């Protein structure tokens, strides 16, 4: 049949989390169990019952009872916050392969981080070519939620604004970025332009000017 | 040792056939296996497609049946996905992977009731639009004097304007990974993606040092080494 | 002194159910005291016989025929199953192999073991029968198997029948126990392109 699977769960750094798989599909059939970060491939995690493969560390169990397999997380660590699906074989028909929803883990209580933030103002280069990108770079900051807004000397702007989800670092901080599309008239004619980044209720801002 | 990669066409038109092939290496498909294609749409969870045999029975998606047709090649120890009558709902990352032997009945040992993807390709990214490719134009992100964090600052790429995803970047061909991070694309209103790379550099030599980002673009199949010198 | 087999039956100890570990088998008795099993489903031939050869023996010994982890180099020896669990963990019988595709391969098999034991060997083996032919190909991967064991007094080629069976203890497969003494000097031979449940300890005894 299907595989259903909370879409959403969270744990507290280093207490217990049990995911739930369910399905009747399970009743002849193992689950397995695999890890997937933004921007990467799933990582099994479970061949099945409570096989890992090697380099899978030891805080990750399978259990199984009735129609219903559980994926266990002991002392949950900042890395963990991922995406976990879980997998098996339809027990009729042909037999094909049915993937669980995927269950979301949000690991809470991780260190919070300030979000430091550089803002590039148009290359020269850029520049010859008649175009100006402002790009704000924001990194190293946790919880990986943030709002941007752009000011024009002044006066607020949206328009020409893009900005990105917050995504993990190679450090578990998150990081993320916004771009100012200007032409070359709209960026020479004002005094400056700042990016200002709000993070858990404080305000980060960055200017830049053309004439320096 | 066994692994797999995945290859074909980034840009797809719709109605049109999308065609990938896994390269398997390190053994032969010859084997007790299920060589399996999975994907995965944006923002959504694992959808698993199809299995096939290296005799070249094969096992689909009801859903995706009568569109599916994975084909084995033991000329080259590669297998193939054919989805045809693309729409949007195409659009994905597509990935190979390895299942283990099963059985139907209650008769075998139970190393034959599992199911798993131990082996995994590293996925190649799919989209069904109309627009055409465009390759993307590299601007360096140079630190100015008031731009650094003290013995540390941040330089960078900003990727421009390409078409379809994905860019990859590396920094000094791989040499410098100092905090490097590539950041996820944005969409801009023109149909085209932009997207930006961070290495994290010391302050010392910004006034003489140059840095080499790797820009790679394989659905237009360019490459570009743009140097980042001081400002 | 008899032999104490506890909760086990003479099919168990002798078959080595991953429930009679802590029996030991000492080295002579007069009879054995039972309370009447095969985890794995099956018939066990001369079963009766059996019971009356080993009423009462001298020098008894449990030995290793085929060790597990050189005999069997080509193929898988690891099977398992919930039908012989221990520890509420899937377990196999202590003295028999549960011989499977290696490599998606199942190579002719064909091993012999010679008498030097100076006494009477009981050697013990089984045959499996899956219930449908798709894992017959999966497991043994030969569609039209065969299991060929001889000696100078036995010979004996078991056909493995593939049919839809009732359920028992969870299971539809069988496995069907079968053994033969081995007299001292002689050669038992064993050979398989699959379906062969392999000796992995076996017996020496004298009787009486």
């Amino acid at each position: 049949s299907e595989l259903t699977q909370d879409p959403a769960v969270s744990v507290a750094l280093g207490q217990t989390v049990r995911i739930t798989c369910q399905g009747d599909s399970l009743r002849s059939y193992y689950a397995s169990w695999y890890q997937q970060k933004p921007g990467q491939a799933p990582v099994l995690v479970i061949y099945g019952k409570n096989n890992r493969p090697s380099g899978i560390p030891d805080r990750f169990s399978g259990s199984s009872s009735g129609n219903t397999a559980s994926l266990t997380i002991t002392g949950a660590q900042a890395e963990d916050e991922a995406d976990y699906y879980c997998n098996s074989r339809d027990s009729s028909g042909n037999h094909p392969v049915v993937f669980g929803g995927g269950t979301k883990l949000t690991v809470l209580g991780q260190p919070k981080g300030a979000p430091s933030v550089t803002l590039f103002p148009p290359s020269s280069e850029e520049l010859q070519a008649n175009k100006a990108t402002l790009v704000c770079l924001i990194s190293d900051f946790y919880p990986g939620a943030v709002t941007v807004a752009w000011k024009a000397d002044s006066s607020p702007v949206k328009a020409g604004v893009e900005t990105t989800t917050p995504s993990k670092q190679s450090n578990n901080k998150y990081a993320a970025s916004s771009y100012l599309s200007l032409t070359p008239e709209q960026w020479k004619s004002h005094r400056s332009y700042s990016c200002q980044v709000t993070h858990e209720g404080s305000t980060v801002e960055k200017t830049v000017a053309p004439t320096e | 040792q066994v692994q797999l990669q995945e290859s074909g066409p980034g840009l797809v038109k719709p109605s049109g056939t999308l065609s990938l092939t896994c390269a398997v290496s390190g053994g032969s498909i010859s084997s007790s296996n299920w060589w399996s294609w999975v994907r995965q749409p944006p923002g959504k969870g694992l959808e698993w497609i199809g299995e096939i045999y290296h005799s070249g029975s094969t096992n689909y998606n009801p859903s995706l049946k009568s569109r599916v047709t994975i084909s084995v090649d033991k000329s080259k120890n590669q297998f193939s996905l054919k989805l045809s009558s693309v729409t949007a709902a195409d659009t994905a990352v597509y990935y190979c992977a390895r299942a283990p032997p099963y059985c139907s009945s209650t008769s075998c040992p139970d190393d034959y009731y599992y199911y798993y993807m131990d082996v995994w390709g590293k996925g190649t990214t799919v989209t069904v639009s109309g627009a055409s490719t465009k390759g993307p134009s590299v601007f360096p992100l140079a630190p100015s004097s008031k731009s650094t964090s003290g013995g540390t600052a941040a330089l960078g790429c900003l990727v421009k304007d390409y078409f379809p995803e994905p860019v990859t970047v590396s920094w000094n061909s791989g040499a410098l990974t100092s905090g490097v991070h590539t950041f996820p694309a944005v969409l801009q209103s023109s149909g085209l993606y932009s997207l930006s790379s961070v290495v994290t550099v010391p302050s010392s030599s910004l006034g003489t040092q140059t840095y080499i980002c790797n820009v790679n673009h394989k659905p237009s199949n360019t490459k570009v080494d743009k140097r980042v010198e001081p400002k | 002194a008899p032999l104490q087999l506890g909760n086990c039956s003479v099919a168990g100890w002798i078959l080595g159910n991953p429930e009679c570990e802590s029996l030991i088998s000492k080295e002579s008795w007069s009879y054995i005291v039972e309370t009447p099993g095969t985890c794995y489903p099956g018939y066990f031939a001369d079963y009766e016989e059996l019971r009356e050869q080993l009423s009462s023996v001298s020098s008894f010994e449990r030995f290793e025929i085929f060790p597990k982890e050189s005999s069997w180099p080509n193929h898988t020896v690891t099977g398992v199953t919930a039908s012989c669990s221990h520890n509420g963990k899937s377990s196999f019988y202590r003295n028999l192999l549960w011989l499977t595709e290696k490599n998606g391969l199942y190579p002719n098999l064909s091993n012999s073991y010679v008498n030097n034991k100076e006494k009477e060997v009981l050697v013990l083996w089984g045959v499996h029968h899956p219930s449908n032919i798709r894992d017959q190909r999966a497991i043994y991967h030969t569609e039209n198997a065969y299991v060929s064991v001889v000696s100078s007094h036995y010979s004996r080629r078991f056909t493995p029948e593939i049919a839809k069976r009732p359920k028992v203890r969870g299971q539809e497969g069988r496995i069907n126990y079968y053994w033969t003494l081995l007299e001292p000097g002689d050669t038992i031979i064993f050979e398989a392109n699959g379906n062969l449940i392999a000796p992995w300890y076996a017996f020496a005894l004298s009787r009486g």
